[PDB]
């Protein structure tokens, strides 16, 4: 019915500071999730791992059928909770 | 001692803390005598009509400056994120 | 103590009227009512003789 | 009528030793009363041509519409936990072995209760109400013909909202009259104490029982008026916000909160009907728990543990209704419904004599 | 009411109207006694709060760890179903 | 199987009990609609005069309703004309009818972005979740054209194309427009427009929370005062004591 | 436990009957004043203990407290109810309903029913 | 309560001396349950979105509707009959004289009455109801900013017809309780005898005032089944049938012929408010009749010439109310309000000694 949950200011960690977006050598704003995602990834490597796995196995296989969205799912969410944490520090 | 069983029994700390009656002691008494000297109780809450009147106006006037206070409180935790607090830039 | 049961009725009264008040303000003509209700109308750029009709 | 107030509310004597748990029915009161009257108003500004519209211009154009709107999908969720808990209690302390009188005024009122709530949330006109009374409705899809007279046509339509709406706005005021039968037996039929016997420990109600319901209701207030405001717990789904297409159905098919111990029944039972069945024994056998006993006790004020496992099994079931319809939840699920009935034997069992 | 011989008055005064219910729980009182009080004007109405504090939740706490060993088996259950459903998702589906 | 990824946990300003909906992102937020989400999706319950004074002043919101041509009608000869936008019209609508609308988008039908902050699981947190969760699809997973991969969306594959890409508008406040800046300011947006009354709401129950407490403070000492009578008696059967 | 429970009361176990049983009530009505007396006190004392979430003092804890008092009163109470229901209640009897104040349906109090009001 | 029926119903004694015009009341009470139950059934099928077109989709297409919607305007007529009867009856029997506490009760229920009345009159959603209700409310046009609060808007429009609506649906339940009031104190306060002085003349009511008040009301019967499927006396203006047009005015503005008395009131006197305020003085002069009174008498059972004139008073001023607003009408019944006034004059003032 509503959109947030309310919560205490401290128990929202809000930024306290503002880190503007680097300057790519064009001269053009990069995205700070962009950025973000190799580090975020590294944080949830023990998921990728399990993906990579999957992938390998289903390569294998000499039919066609195999998916590997059960571990990336997983993998997403995982790289997903540790851009929200550190997001919003970068964006206005 | 004796917690969890049928022997359960008060620790000796629960009973020398129920030992300490406080009697004859009042360490509170200064700030009921300071109230008194306020005469609410002579001039508004012995009379029925007073006493009625005690509580619509300072009702009244209480929740007025109890909104005001609370307003004040907004304004400030929210500094530079309300619309008052920017005005709006027309594009050329 | 009379402080304290008159506090009770001090702050339970202003939250019945704020309640009773709130109700009944609702009753007025609502905030789309109110800005088709009344309607500005720009006379800059009519002509003298000029017919218009505003709904 | 001011000599009855007085003989029921201010000359009114009960026993000093009760619990904050014998204000419960004093908040139920009180937040019934605020449900009728938000509702009434809240009819004031919307009807049954279109709620989903109808929400929406309560919250946007009327001046603390928004206020109306949240306390009454709010104020039913409280209503909800407080006769819960009320009845937890009665269990607890087994106020219905000499008190059935009360018990089953009470079980009146849960009943019409259970049908207030339901047809509520499709006032809302929202997806998931459209699709869960969809889905209730063909529950009695074997009594042949009467699906029809209940919807008004072949589907779910606007001829169905008008219908409910008028058992929405009056079956309330019969509970309040149900309200009345039940204080009427609680004041002849004296209420039990926190101890097993009767004791001559009583005072009067106005100028001490009544200041203690106050605080407690007072205090529930405090945490009503935080989720009221800022949705601290979330009470209400937020699939009901979902224009209604009649062509793609929900993700997921739930009720409101309190209404998940008898969807998951419904969930978990191989047999349509048989779910239905288990959840009419579910507000049935609990009126008859103390009828075969033959002993001169009232089973009060033992160690409870058939009542602490049987409150658990009430949440555990709530939790596999969340959950999708997985098969793992619906074995687990189906043990906790042999495991009610067990200890529901327990309490209807006499005992034989060593 | 009460028992027949609890409610069972001594005066022949009839009963008020409003006091109707105040009079079907009267109590025959045997032996006597002497109650005593003292109004809540000239005592400390908060130090009784403080005083039975420890005792009252020692008292409770003894009580509700009746519930601890039901408590484990449900909470026991609780994690093997879950772990159930994770591992049976991953088979049924997740190659 | 499992339901659609929850979304995470975003740490917007409005989330606290004494925030409010920070304006300046809210108006970059109806940038970022009117220029990339209105194409496809219509939002219909909201009005230009909901945004006068409170996201937007007057003159500015006559600008921007103006923009827009609207089908009234009928005039006196029966007949429908188009008019410049006002006040109080709603936000234009990209399709006539969702038959239109679906006919456009490989079957799949925008949904009307009115109630949509609040109509998932997530709240906020899915809108800004969704914008910025496209990936490149998982191994094994082959989406066909116009499919693209989403951990948000369920199922996994969603006919809406990537909207956000750097660059793609220029904010007027100077901001730098990024995908992840337009994210979060049409998720605020958007969420300003489920429920305009939210600052009320929440300045007005700061005042009833705060009342609340010294309320029970005094029914507290009330019920602690009258309960000394009866808490603090004595009876004695064989035994006096004065 | 429940010996423990009794023991801080400063109850008999005999004291616990609800006196709404009616088997209970009949007995009552018989059991000599010293009993009587003393059932009273111990009853008073463990609901002012209960009340104030308090418990006996140990020192007055060392007793039996199922010592079976009321069985005497109980077996003749007993007894004389059953000669009632053998040699007074043999038939559902029929009666003139809702007449000088009771339903004709049994009961013997008046305005002890809700349609008796 | 069994035992209040059995005290109020079947052992309750009434006099043997009494007419045909003392079982009035008890139709009034069988004709309003009726009219209670067809609203909330009409309900059911009713959008009061558009209720013209709601209406028409109640006559032909529900099955058995046409019933329900004639019932429900027909059976209005036939309240406001048998109240204006049980009126005039109490007026040529003096029956407020002794029994004022009586005549106060049916007074508020005529009030009430008096509103949902109307308000069911502007559900119809038709020409005349429109703009009836925008020429009443325009009379407490001199209050400041009520109109707009009354409205919800600068014009009639639907959100008037939600409020109203609920105005009427909840102040019937609300009329039903002050009848209880009212049989509380015809209870109490016994009836009065077509004879002045009271007599041991009195016999049981269901046994003989029952079956006698069934004769009475199966008579009635006859008659209402008979305009109910015939129209045989044109009860409701043909002009409700035109769909509301807010730029043509009808024909003529007119009321039900049970508000036209107060119609012609408000079209014959020159201030709008003067005739607002006579209005008041109507329904208000007649609560106090018998107080300024001296003497040992209820004045009751002489030739009754005052009241005679009174009743014609009545039926002529509803007559003027039909007529349009010719000038010659206007100036005949500005002179039937002076003797109206001058009657009540008679009634009110106490005799000297000569
Ligand atoms: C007689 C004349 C009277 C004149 C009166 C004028 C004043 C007045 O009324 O103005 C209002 C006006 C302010 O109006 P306002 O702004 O609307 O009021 C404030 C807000 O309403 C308040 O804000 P809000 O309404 O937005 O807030 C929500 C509201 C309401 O909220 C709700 O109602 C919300 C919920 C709604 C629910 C809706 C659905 C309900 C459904 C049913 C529910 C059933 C239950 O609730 C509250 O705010 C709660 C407040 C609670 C009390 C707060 C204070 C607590 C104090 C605690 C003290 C104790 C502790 C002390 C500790 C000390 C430690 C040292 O007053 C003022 O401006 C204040 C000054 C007034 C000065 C008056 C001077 C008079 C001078 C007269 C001169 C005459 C001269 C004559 C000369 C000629 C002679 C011949
Ligand atoms: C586990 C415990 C299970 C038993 C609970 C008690 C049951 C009982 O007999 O109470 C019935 C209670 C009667 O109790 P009673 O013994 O007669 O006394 C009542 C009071 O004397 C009436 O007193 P009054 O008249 O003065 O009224 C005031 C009363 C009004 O409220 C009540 O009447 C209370 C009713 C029972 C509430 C039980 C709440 C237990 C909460 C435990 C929380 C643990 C958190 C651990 C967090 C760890 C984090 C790492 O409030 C209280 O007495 C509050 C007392 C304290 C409550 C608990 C506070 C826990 C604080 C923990 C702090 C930990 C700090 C760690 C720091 C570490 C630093 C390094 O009423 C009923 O019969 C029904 C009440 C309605 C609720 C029934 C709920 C039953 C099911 C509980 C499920 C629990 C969750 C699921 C567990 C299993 C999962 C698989
Ligand atoms: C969609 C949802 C729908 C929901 C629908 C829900 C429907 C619920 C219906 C509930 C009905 C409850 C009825 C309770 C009656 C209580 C009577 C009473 O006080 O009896 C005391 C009475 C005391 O016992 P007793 O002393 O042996 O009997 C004394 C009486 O003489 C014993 O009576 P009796 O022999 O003198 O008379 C027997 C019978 C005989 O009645 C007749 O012969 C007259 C029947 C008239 C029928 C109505 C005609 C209406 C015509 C309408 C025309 C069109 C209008 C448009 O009359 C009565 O029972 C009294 C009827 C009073 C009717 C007043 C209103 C009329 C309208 O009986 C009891 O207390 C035991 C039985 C209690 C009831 C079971
Ligand atoms: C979800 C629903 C909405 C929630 C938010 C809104 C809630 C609104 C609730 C309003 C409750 C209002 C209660 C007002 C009571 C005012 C009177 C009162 O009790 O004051 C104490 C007083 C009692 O004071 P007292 O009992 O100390 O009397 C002493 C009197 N003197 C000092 C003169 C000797 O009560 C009254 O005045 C009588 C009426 C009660
Ligand atoms: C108990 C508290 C219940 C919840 C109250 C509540 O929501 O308070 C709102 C707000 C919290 O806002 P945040 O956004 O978390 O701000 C953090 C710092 N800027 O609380 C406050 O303003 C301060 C706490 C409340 C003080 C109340 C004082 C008055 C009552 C006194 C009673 C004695
Ligand atoms: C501007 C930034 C936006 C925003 C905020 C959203 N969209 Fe789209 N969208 C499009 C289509 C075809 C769909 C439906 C696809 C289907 O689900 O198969 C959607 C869906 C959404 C949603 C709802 C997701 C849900 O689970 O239903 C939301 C919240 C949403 N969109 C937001 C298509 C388009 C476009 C067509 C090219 C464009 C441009 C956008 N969307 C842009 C936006
Ligand atoms: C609309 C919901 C209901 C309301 C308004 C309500 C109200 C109350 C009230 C005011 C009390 C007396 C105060 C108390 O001791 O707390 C009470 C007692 C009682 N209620 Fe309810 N109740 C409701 C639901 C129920 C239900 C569903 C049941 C049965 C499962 C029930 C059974 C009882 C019993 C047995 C008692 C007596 C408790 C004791 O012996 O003191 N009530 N109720
Ligand atoms: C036992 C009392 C009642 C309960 C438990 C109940 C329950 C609820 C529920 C759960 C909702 C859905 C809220 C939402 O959409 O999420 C609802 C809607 C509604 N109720 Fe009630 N209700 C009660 C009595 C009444 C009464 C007496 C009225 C007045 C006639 C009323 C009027 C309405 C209206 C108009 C709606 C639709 C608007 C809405 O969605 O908020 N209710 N009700
Ligand atoms: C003192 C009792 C009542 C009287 C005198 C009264 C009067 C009337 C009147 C005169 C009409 C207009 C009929 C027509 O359009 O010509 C009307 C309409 C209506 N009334 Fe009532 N009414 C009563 C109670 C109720 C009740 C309790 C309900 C149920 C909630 C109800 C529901 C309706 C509805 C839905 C309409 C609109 C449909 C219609 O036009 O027939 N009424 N009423
Ligand atoms: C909703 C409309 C009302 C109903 C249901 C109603 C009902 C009844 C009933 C059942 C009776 C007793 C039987 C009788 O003698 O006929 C009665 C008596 C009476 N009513 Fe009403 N009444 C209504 C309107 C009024 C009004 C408007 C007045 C005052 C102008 C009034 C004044 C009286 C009086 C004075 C009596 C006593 C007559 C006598 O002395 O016996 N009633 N009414
Ligand atoms: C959508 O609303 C509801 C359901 O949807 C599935 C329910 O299951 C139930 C439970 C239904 C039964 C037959 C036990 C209710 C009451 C409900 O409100």
């Amino acid at each position: 019915a509503r959109a947030y949950c309310g919560r205490f200011a401290f128990m929202l960690d809000y930024p306290k500071s503002y880190h503007p977006p680097r300057k790519n050598e064009d001269g053009d704003y990069v995205d700070p999730r962009t950025d973000m995602l190799p580090k975020c990834a590294a944080e949830c490597s023990e998921w990728l791992t399990e993906y990579n796995a999957c992938v390998q196995r289903i390569k294998m296989r000499t039919d066609g059928r195999g998916n590997c969205q059960g571990q990336y799912e997983e993998f997403a969410m995982c790289q997903d909770h540790c851009i929200a944490h550190e997001l919003f520090h970068y964006l206005k | 001692s004796g917690f969890g069983t049928s022997y359960a029994h008060d620790p000796k700390w629960i009973e020398d803390w129920m030992a300490r009656k406080r009697v004859g002691v009042d360490r509170m008494d200064w700030f009921f005598r300071a109230f008194n000297r306020l005469r609410l109780y002579e001039l508004f809450f012995k009379s029925t009509p007073r006493f009625y009147a005690f509580m619509v106006i300072g009702g009244l006037l209480g929740s007025y400056y109890w909104s005001r206070f609370w307003e004040q409180y907004w304004i400030r935790v929210n500094k530079g994120r309300l619309y008052k607090d920017v005005p709006y830039v027309y594009p050329p | 103590h009379y402080f304290a049961t008159g506090m009770f009725g001090l702050i339970g009264l202003a939250f019945l009227r704020g309640t009773v008040v709130k109700v009944v303000h609702g009753l007025w003509p609502a905030r789309d009512a109110i800005a088709a209700g009344v309607i500005e109308v720009d006379l800059r750029g009519i002509q003298p003789g000029q017919n218009f009709v505003v709904k | 009528f001011i000599l009855i107030i007085k003989d029921n509310i201010i000359l009114y004597n009960i026993n000093d030793s009760i619990n904050y748990l014998w204000n419960i029915g004093y908040i139920i009161m009180v937040v019934m009363i605020v449900q009728v009257i938000t509702g009434i108003i809240i009819n004031l500004y919307m009807n049954i041509n279109n709620g989903y519209k109808g929400i929406i211009y309560i919250i946007k154009e009327i001046y603390y519409g928004y206020i109306l709107r949240y306390i009454h999908n709010n104020n039913s969720t409280l209503i909800y936990v407080v006769v819960y808990l009320h009845i937890i209690r009665n269990l607890y302390y087994k106020t219905y072995y000499y008190n059935i009188l009360i018990w089953y005024s009470g079980m009146i009122m849960l009943y019409q209760l259970i049908i207030i709530g339901f047809i509520g949330y499709i006032l809302g006109w929202g997806q998931l109400s459209y699709w869960g009374i969809t889905v209730i409705i063909n529950l009695i899809s074997g009594i042949p013909y009467l699906i029809l007279l209940i919807s008004g046509n072949y589907y779910i339509t606007i001829v169905t909202i008008k219908r409910l709406y008028i058992v929405h706005f009056i079956l309330p005021i019969i509970l309040i009259y149900v309200e009345i039968i039940h204080v009427y037996y609680i004041h002849y039929l004296i209420n039990n104490n926190i101890v097993e016997y009767n004791v001559n420990n009583k005072i009067i109600f106005n100028n001490y029982i009544l200041v203690k319901d106050n605080n407690g209701i007072i205090f529930i207030l405090n945490i009503f008026i935080l989720e009221l405001n800022n949705n601290i717990f979330i009470i209400a789904d937020n699939d009901n916000l979902i224009e209604i297409n009649i062509l793609v159905t929900p993700i997921h098919i739930i009720p409101e909160w309190y209404y998940l111990y008898w969807y998951s029944i419904l969930k978990l039972l191989p047999n349509k009907y048989s779910g239905l069945y288990i959840v009419v024994n579910s507000i049935s056998i609990i009126n008859i728990l103390s009828e075969y006993k033959i002993v001169i006790s009232e089973y009060k004020n033992y160690k409870n543990i058939i009542w602490y496992n049987q409150i658990i099994q009430y949440i555990s079931m709530i939790y596999i209704g969340i959950q999708l319809p997985i098969i793992e939840y619906i074995n687990y699920g189906r043990y906790i419904i042999i495991f009610n009935i067990l200890l529901l034997i327990m309490y209807l069992y006499p005992k034989k004599k060593k | 009411p009460n028992t027949k011989r609890d409610i069972r008055r001594l005066g022949s005064y009839p009963v008020p109207p409003e006091s109707k219910n105040f009079w079907r729980g009267r109590f025959q009182v045997p032996g006597g006694q002497i109650q005593q009080g003292v109004s809540p004007m000239q005592q400390k109405i908060f130090f009784q709060w403080w005083w039975n504090l420890p005792t009252r939740y020692f008292w409770r706490f003894t009580k509700w760890s009746d519930f601890l060993i039901p408590s484990l088996m449900w909470y026991t259950g609780f994690l093997m179903c879950k772990n159930d459903v994770e591992e049976g998702t991953r088979s049924r589906y997740w190659y | 199987e499992k339901d659609p990824p929850s979304p995470p946990d975003w740490p917007f300003w409005f989330k606290a009990f004494s925030h409010c909906h920070d304006i300046p992102s809210c108006r970059r937020g109806y940038e970022v609609y009117r220029q990339v989400c209105a194409t496809c999706h219509a939002a219909r319950f909201v009005c230009f005069r909901h945004m006068v004074n409170t996201i937007y002043p007057e003159n500015r919101v006559k600008q921007l309703a103006a923009s827009f041509d609207y089908e009234d009608g009928p005039n006196d000869r029966g007949e429908m004309f188009t008019r410049p936008g006002n006040l109080l019209d709603p936000f234009p609508s990209p399709y006539p009818n969702e038959e239109a609308a679906r006919f456009a988008n490989q079957g799949a039908s925008p949904p009307d972005l009115s109630q949509q902050a609040a109509a998932h699981h997530g709240g906020c947190d899915y809108i800004m979740s969704l914008l910025t969760g496209y990936r490149d699809p998982p191994a094994g997973v082959s989406l066909r054209s116009g499919l693209y991969y989403n951990t948000y969306f369920p199922g996994g594959a969603i006919s809406m194309p990537p909207p956000l890409n750097d660059g793609a508008i220029e904010y007027e406040d100077g901001t730098p427009a990024v995908a992840s800046q337009m994210a979060k300011d049409v998720s605020q947006f958007l969420t300003w427009a489920q429920d305009p009354q939210h600052d009320e709401r929440k300045l007005i129950g700061l005042k009833m929370s705060t009342a609340a407490l010294v309320w029970l403070f005094s029914i507290s000492v009330w019920n602690r005062h009258v309960w000394t009578m009866i808490k603090t008696r004595r009876i004695d059967f064989t035994k006096t004591v004065y | 436990a429940l010996v423990a429970r009794y023991r801080g009361m400063g109850i008999m176990a005999d004291d616990a009957m609800n006196d709404k049983d009616m088997i209970v009530e009949r007995a009552l009505d018989i059991i000599p004043e010293d009993i009587r007396i003393q059932r009273y006190r111990r009853m008073m004392r463990g609901a002012v203990l209960a009340g104030r979430k308090l418990h006996l003092p140990l020192e007055l804890q060392n007793y039996d407290p199922m010592v079976p008092y009321m069985a005497p009163y109980i077996e003749e109470a007993k007894f004389q109810m059953q000669e009632e229901q053998e040699l007074l209640a043999y038939h559902p009897w029929d009666r003139r309903l809702y007449t000088a104040g009771v339903s004709g349906f049994g009961e013997t109090s008046m305005h002890s029913t809700f349609l008796t009001m």
